[PDB]
């Protein structure tokens, strides 16, 4: 499952 | 509350009157829910995460309750796997890590 | 130690004896470090998150100090923008979410 939320402005 | 990170860091949510599920996500500068309605203006923004780049909608200013805890603050709306709340309101509701 | 989250919460790791700069990420079920010629066996894998997938090799049984605080589990290893660290070894060094 997906499992990786990093999360980056821009 | 404290919480620990055996599980996914799952709360409840409250926001446009309706409850949701988000993930408390201290690697996400934004909070980014899944497709929605929300009142008022948006604007077109892009974001990026593990897999590359995502067109979401900003509306601003939006009142968010968080495991019983207020924010006021930006909203991003678009096609995230899982409700993300973001650094942006941890911040608000007084969130640290600790160990 | 307490970590506030104004700004992406980034702290030193040791592998391999060496130093990197890596985000505590309570949204990342799993620890995924920028690509590097690590030794030993591996499997290929797949993550995913906003923007969909990548390609990794994952790693088991590798020795991580993060902030002083030894660690030892399985680490991915893929072409992720920033070095992660995920529950997998947040939960190893006794790291929670408070507010």
């Amino acid at each position: 499952r997906p499992g990786n939320f990093l999360q980056s402005r821009l | 509350p404290q919480i620990t990170l055996w599980k996914r860091p799952l709360v409840t949510i409250r926001i446009g009157g309706q409850l949701k599920e988000a993930l408390l996500n201290t690697g996400a500068d934004d909070t980014v829910l899944e497709e929605m309605n929300l009142p008022g203006k948006w604007k077109p923004k892009m974001i990026g995460g593990i897999g590359g780049f995502i067109k979401v909608r900003q509306y601003d200013q939006i009142p968010i309750e968080i495991c019983g805890h207020k924010v006021i603050g930006t909203v991003l709306v678009g096609p995230t796997p899982v409700n993300i709340i973001g650094r942006n309101l941890l911040t608000q509701i007084g969130c640290t890590l600790n160990f």
